[PDB]
């Protein structure tokens, strides 16, 4: 058994292989962080519009 | 010697031991060009000796 929170109120030899060295030189063109940060915003759903519907009481909520 | 073949457009070489192959023709014949405007000199006659 496993407990995942809720998110939302509810009801209630030798070993060393001769090719993992790491000798890094290239730096991405465009940078990874620039467009990371970009397409996180991207990732964003857009808005909730409640304006205008009613509620769990019935009477209609916004201005 | 691979200094020399990286002067042209290798700006994006992070590398100080690298070189871009794609760019070695250019390379080359800007390398040429100084190669022929070094030599443009006239010989010049000095005095001999027997």
């Amino acid at each position: 058994m496993k407990r995942i929170p809720r998110k939302t109120k509810g009801k209630s030899p030798a070993t060393t292989e001769p090719g993992t060295s790491n000798r890094e030189q290239y730096k991405a063109r465009p940078g990874i962080a620039s467009v990371q940060r970009a397409t996180e915003s991207a990732e964003m759903p857009m808005k909730n519009n409640d304006e205008g519907t009613p509620d769990k009481k019935g009477n209609t909520k916004g201005d | 010697n691979i200094h020399l073949f990286k002067q042209l457009l290798n700006t994006e070489t992070l590398s100080v031991r690298g070189a871009n192959p794609l760019m070695f023709r250019a390379n080359v014949l800007h390398m040429l060009l100084e190669f022929v405007l070094d030599n443009l000199y006239l010989n010049r006659h000095t005095g001999f000796s027997q």
